[PDB]
């Protein structure tokens, strides 16, 4: 099942072949200054990361709401992410895929630059799967079935992804995942060396500074679905030293609940060799799609948004933001002077 | 308990990437 090139892998072919043309067109002439601060109401703040915010926010001239990023320019510099940067929004503004987030608009200023993405009321699988434990085998599956699609995406595209965990993945209103945080992307024929993610998600390749591909992607699909049917990951300790140490030797331990299917995808998932990680292989992403952990899965059904969620986020009208955390609240500011102006010319 | 463990431990937070 895995091997065989039914007619089915030739309509996915067919469609991949049209999403690159899309993508490559925007690629090539990326959208640029597409609104101003003043455009938007700030209301409230929805995550916090090193060299900057998102905030939800408003639309003057529409009334629709929106998740804004703002990255100062100068802590982007201090922490060498220019590159960084720039790749984020350069991929995003090019990419469509019904379970990516989207860009609406991107501009700068001389202090910060600034991404308006959709916004995505239904709060962070993270704070949804610490609070309920862990989500059942059925559940982590729906998710799991939709990261595998998007991975299957974004890959065609010569894209690596580089920082899948809950933390990155919203609710949307009818339940489906909505991937955020463009950060780490990249788009890189063959190999890449940079040493970034979450300590909890690397594979083992990229701790031990061997320069690594899209594979890096399905083994942190491993570390998200164990820690979706566990409630814990399959690596933890107190210190990302001593988590490395784990991801490196080799040995995995799975809950006593896990089923045996659920057991055989993981361990071909967090394969230390290469040869044989699932994703990685002749047969690509179809070892994945045709496991029989998946063999419920309707892959079509997936995309199509037509099987039902195991749960829809409380929605409480437009704007609503309870299914966030409360983080603190710093005033904007716009300096005088244009700061680090070339470094961030192309955005 | 794994989990019980998991829970007492410093990193059931969000968890930050890390950059350099
Ligand atoms: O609030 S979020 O940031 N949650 C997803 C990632 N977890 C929070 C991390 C925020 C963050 C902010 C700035 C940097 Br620099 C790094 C991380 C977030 C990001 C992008 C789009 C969103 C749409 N709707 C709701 C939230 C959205």
């Amino acid at each position: 099942a895995a091997a065989k090139k039914g007619s089915e892998q030739e309509s996915v072919k067919e469609f991949l072949a049209k999403a690159k043309e899309d993508f490559l067109k925007k690629w090539e002439s990326p959208a640029q200054n597409t609104a101003h601060l003043d455009q938007f109401e700030r209301i409230k703040t929805l995550g916090t990361g090193s060299f900057g915010r998102v905030m939800l926010v408003k639309h003057k001239e529409t009334g629709n709401h929106y998740a804004m990023k703002i990255l100062d320019k100068q802590k982007v510099v201090k922490l060498k992410q220019i590159e960084h940067t720039l790749n984020e929004k350069r991929i995003l503004q090019a990419v469509n895929f019904p379970f990516l987030v989207k860009l609406e608009f991107s501009f700068k200023d001389n202090s910060n630059l600034y991404m308006v993405m959709e916004y995505v009321p239904g709060g962070e699988m993270f704070s949804h799967l610490r609070r309920i434990g862990r989500f059942s085998e059925p559940h982590a599956r729906f998710y799991a079935a939709q990261i595998v699609l998007t991975f299957e995406y974004l890959h065609s595209l010569d894209l690596i992804y580089r920082d899948l965990k809950p933390e990155n993945l919203l609710i949307d209103q009818q339940g489906y995942i909505q991937v955020t945080d463009f950060g780490f992307a990249k788009r890189v024929k063959g190999r890449t060396w940079t040493l970034c993610g979450t300590p909890e998600y690397l594979a083992p390749e990229i701790i031990l500074s061997k320069g690594y591909n899209k594979a890096v992607d399905w083994w942190a699909l491993g570390v998200l679905i164990y820690e979706m049917a566990a409630g814990y990951p399959p690596f933890f300790a107190d210190q990302p030293i001593q988590i490395y140490e784990k991801i490196v030797s080799g040995k995995v331990r799975f809950p006593s609940h896990f089923s045996s299917d659920l057991k055989d995808l993981l361990r071909n998932l967090l394969q230390v060799d290469l040869t044989k990680r699932f994703g990685n292989l002749k047969n690509g992403v179809n070892d994945i799609k045709n496991h029989k952990w998946f063999a419920t899965t309707d892959w079509i059904a997936i995309y199509q948004r037509k099987v039902e969620a195991p749960f829809i986020p409380k929605f409480k009208g437009p704007g609503d933001t309870s299914n966030f955390d409360d983080y603190e609240e710093e005033e904007i500011r716009v300096s005088i002077n244009e700061k680090c102006g070339k470094e961030f010319s192309e955005f | 308990t794994t989990y019980a463990d998991f829970i007492a431990s410093g990193r059931t937070g969000r968890r930050n990437a890390i950059h350099d």
